RNA sequence: ACCAGGGCUCCAGGGCGCGCACCCCACGGCCAGGGCCCACGCAGGUUUGGGAAUUCGGCAAGCUGGAUCCGCAACCUCGGGA
RNA sequence: GACCACGACGCGGCCGGGGGCUGGUGCUGUGCGCGGCGAGCUGCGAGCCGCUGAGGCUUCCAGACCCCUGCGGGGUGUU
């Protein structure tokens, strides 16, 4: 059960995405990125706080970088299952930051 | 069929829209079960429900452009729209000054 | 065939950028100074395409404004100048301020006796009895 | 009746249809007539497209400077690991004998695969006894051609160890000596320079961009029909006469362009060089790679031995392309004399011709 | 090989590159590209446009001396 | 028909501006699949150079555009034209 | 992803990949902030200057750096 702290680059996760829904399809385009990137198909709780910095200025312009902490876990719902809950991690710069993992 | 009941009973109460009124989300099973007015009114005492402020239509920038049209700021050839008759009235300019010559014509005689 | 070009001369393929329709000016003395493009000699002619023209190039045109005895006159001239950029052999580029052209005679020599601003080393190359009349070649 | 106004017709019948290409690979189609009097050599190569750029060349006539557009095709040793003979039988070209080497390696024998990392590896396990009866019914053949694989995981930018595999002609004389030389080079490299050499004009084959289903406009270059159009204005209006009542295959339909096969003839070879060496003119004294600066855009960079060509060649960058020499016999007359290589970023319009000369304007 | 030195930035011009404009006065100028001709065009001082060579000889900080 | 239609009357706060025009905000009220975007569309931008050569025809598109100051012809029913 | 409407096609599936980050290469044109000029006005003040070819961006290229990371199902041949 680690804690995954990255940066994601919601700029190239949602090149594909329309300009005029990168907000929405920024959050389908992560969801899908910590699929692939831990190989898993637990689902991905999308904290507020993560989906407040998404929308911060608008459907449109959303913000090129974003550092995040992916918790593994077992769901509230149901403890059989294990879930993934992304939350914000808010930094004052991203030059340089690496990506981390903890317990 | 229960909260959306509650939401028009705390306006009628608040005298403001239905929008503007926030439910603790926590206290989601006692706003459930609360059916009366005597019951929301308990639930505004408590706080359960409050009533949201207005959004904010600030006059700063409005004040702001104001004190600077009084020095002048915004009156050149670019920024008007409208004729001289419609910006200031032709009519009311000698209005203005025929009655303040005939005021102090008035005022010389007595 | 009322208009020939009694010896023609090499061309040299750029950027077409007179085209028939372009009103061009007229650089030479020859009291001409509006010209619109007639035809273009040499032009074998394809469907729907205008014949179009860039430097060096002969051309029929009817002077729509200048002297009174030289408008209303299909002339031939040879395009000097051209707005449109076109890539040079040793491959630059160059662009000229006008579109412009000089009244040749049959035989093919500029009926003017000089001409106002430059011409290209492409109409130097080509016409060597035009660009004795100009004053600088670029 | 007859059409008012005649025009020609609008994209080739020759290459009509327009279907997509087979496979990625070309197999060479048709080599060179195998003259007896020539000395062996090979007749073709399989080379990968890195990208364009333009040299300057002296065109001598005076003297006048030039500059041309080349490509550069990266040129990483074929290894020769069999040979196909062949015999002229009446109904053509037959398969005499096929003799493979005894090594084949885990690159040539991931083309055997379709999932390789799944695989169990045991194809070609494969006897040095029959090898001298197996040279001998070879020695029987007419044409002589090597199996020869590229060696893709020297490029190392196309993610690709899985090699290309093609059948190259030995042209030279009386064929006893054509596998006296081809058992010598199996299991060998075979250099770009071997084969081909400078101011040479040679045929490129390979495969087009593909563009998925064009209209016909794209396709075939028809008229944009007039802005009043009704019903869509990137079509031809009329596909065909009443009578016959079919419509013509030479009425142009919207389809699939690009991804064809294509063979260009005459394209000249200005310079055989190596990526990792630097290149110097006699007029630019810079030692500069041939790689411009931030790499070939979508490629990357040339570490190998690498074939610049004028003009462009079919296919996108990082795609196989065959090249073989031209079938008739064509030499250049002119001497290429590459006056300057543009090395400069083809990212954007770089001015600085290397990153000394970037870090030198900025100080 | 260099085509010269842009007119208005200052930049060196490769050789293929840039645009020579001759301006009906037989005089050529070189520009780099449209970006530059843009501001040509638009009759803009190359001093007041940053990151040209005769802003910064101008602002002096183009350099240090020897 | 929970139909982009039609159907009498009343009540619009702030800014901009001549304007209960447009546009933005407030009040009040709202928000009814997923993925990928080939061709051809429908709707909308931009197209070097040429500039009506297109076409039955400048259709469509574009240019002009508010205001202030200046200047304003033939003609005319003397008012206009403007 | 070099292919592609969908199929198909091309590469690869831990000797692997993805993302970060750094460098390269470009684009834009000198960021926020702090401190000197500034027409004048009785401290305000558009703008300018310096730090600052800065900052933002880079979908292209490179990496010997950081982090993550699975191995399920279907079918068919041979003996
Ligand atoms: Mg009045
Ligand atoms: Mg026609
Ligand atoms: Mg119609
Ligand atoms: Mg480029
Ligand atoms: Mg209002
Ligand atoms: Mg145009
Ligand atoms: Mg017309
Ligand atoms: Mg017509
Ligand atoms: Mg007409
Ligand atoms: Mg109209």
């Amino acid at each position: 059960n680690k804690a995954v702290e990255m940066t994601v680059n919601l700029g190239k996760l949602a090149r594909k995405a329309s300009w005029r829904y990168k907000a929405p399809k920024c959050i389908y385009y992560l969801k899908k990125f910590i699929r692939s990137q831990f190989k898993s198909e637990n689902d991905i709780l999308i904290a507020p706080e993560v989906n407040k910095y998404i929308w911060r200025h608008g459907i449109k312009n959303i913000p090129k970088r974003m550092r995040i902490k992916i918790e593994r876990g077992p769901s509230n719902k149901n403890p059989e299952l294990n879930v993934f809950r992304v939350c914000l991690v808010n930094v004052n710069t991203f030059k340089g930051l690496q990506s981390q993992s903890y317990t | 069929t229960k909260l959306p009941t509650i939401r028009r009973i705390a306006a009628s109460i608040f005298k403001c829209g239905k929008n503007k009124i926030w439910f603790d989300p926590g206290e989601t099973p006692r706003l459930a079960s609360s059916s009366t007015r005597m019951q929301v009114r308990r639930l505004i005492k408590d706080g359960v429900i409050l009533r949201k402020p207005n959004t904010v239509h600030s006059r700063w920038r409005a004040n702001k452009r104001a004190e600077a049209r009084k020095k002048g700021r915004h009156m050149g050839i670019g920024k008007r729209k409208g004729t001289k008759n419609a910006r200031m009235p032709e009519k009311r300019v000698w209005i203005k000054k025929i009655r303040g010559q005939r005021a102090s014509l008035k005022e010389m005689k007595k | 065939s009322k208009h020939v070009l009694e010896d023609r001369r090499p061309k040299i393929r750029s950027t077409c950028g007179v085209q028939v329709g372009t009103r061009i000016a007229c650089a030479d003395n020859t009291g001409a100074k509006i010209m619109q493009i007639i035809g273009v000699k040499g032009v074998r002619g394809r469907l729907n395409r205008l014949p179009a023209a860039s430097v060096g190039d002969v051309v029929l045109c009817s002077v729509k404004k200048g002297r009174p005895d030289m408008r209303k006159k299909i002339v031939l001239c040879v395009v000097i100048r051209q707005k449109k950029a076109w890539r040079r052999r040793d491959g630059s580029h160059i662009c000229f301020e006008d579109n412009a052209a000089v009244v040749i005679t049959n035989k093919g020599d500029p009926k003017g006796t000089q001409i106002a601003g430059p011409v290209p080393r492409e109409v130097a190359d080509i016409w060597p009895k035009i660009s004795s009349n100009a004053p600088a070649i670029i | 009746s007859c059409r008012k106004f005649e025009a020609p017709r609008h994209g080739s019948l020759a290459y009509m249809p327009r279907r997509r290409a087979r496979s990625v690979k070309q197999s060479i189609r048709a080599f060179e007539k195998d003259n007896p009097e020539d000395p062996i050599h090979l007749t073709a190569f399989y080379v990968y497209k890195a990208g364009m750029t333009h040299v300057v060349r002296n065109k001598a006539m005076t003297i006048k400077e030039v500059t041309e557009s080349v490509t550069i095709l990266e040129a990483p040793p074929m290894v020769v690991f069999g040979i196909v003979g062949y015999v002229n039988t009446p109904q053509g070209l037959k398969i005499n004998k096929t003799l493979l080497s005894s090594h084949i390696n885990e690159s040539v024998l991931r083309r055997f695969y379709r999932k390789f990392y799944l695989s169990k590896k045991r194809m070609f396990s494969s006897g040095q006894k029959e090898l001298d009866a197996d040279i001998l019914v070879l020695k029987d053949s007419d044409v002589i051609r090597v199996l020869a694989h590229t060696q893709v995981e020297k490029i190392k930018s196309i993610r690709t160890k899985k090699a290309h595999i093609s059948e190259i002609q030995v042209n030279g004389g009386t064929v006893n000596d054509k596998v006296e030389w081809a058992v010598s080079m199996l299991e060998r490299e075979v250099k770009i320079s071997d084969v081909f050499s400078t101011n040479e004009f040679v045929d490129t084959i390979g495969v087009t961009k593909g563009k998925g289903f064009q209209g016909v406009t794209k396709r075939f270059g028809t008229r944009i029909l007039p802005r009043k159009t009704n019903k869509g204005r990137r079509k031809v209006a009329c596909i065909g006469a009443w009578h016959p009542a079919n419509v013509l295959r030479t009425v142009p339909r919207a389809g699939q362009l690009g991804f064809h096969r294509r063979t260009e003839l005459n394209k000249l070879i200005y310079l055989i060089g190596n990526g990792k060496e630097e290149i110097k003119t006699d007029f630019d004294p810079t030692l500069k790679s041939i790689n411009p600066m931030g790499g070939f855009p979508h490629y990357g960079l040339v570490n190998n031995d690498f074939l610049m060509v004028k003009g462009g060649i079919t296919g996108p960058v990082k795609r196989v392309l065959a090249i073989r020499k031209n079938l008739i016999g064509k030499k250049n007359n002119e001497n290429i004399q590459i006056k300057f290589i543009d090395t400069s970023s083809k990212i954007g319009s770089g001015r600085f011709q290397t990153s000394e000369e970037k870090r030198a304007f900025f100080g | 090989v260099k085509e010269g030195v842009c007119v208005y930035s200052g930049y060196e011009v490769p050789k293929g590159s840039g645009l020579i404009r001759v301006t009906n006065d037989t005089r050529s100028f070189l520009f780099l590209n449209k970006k530059v001709q843009s501001l040509s065009n638009r009759k803009i001082n190359p001093r007041d446009v940053a990151w040209t060579a005769a802003s910064r000889a101008f602002h002096k900080k183009g350099m240090k001396k020897v």
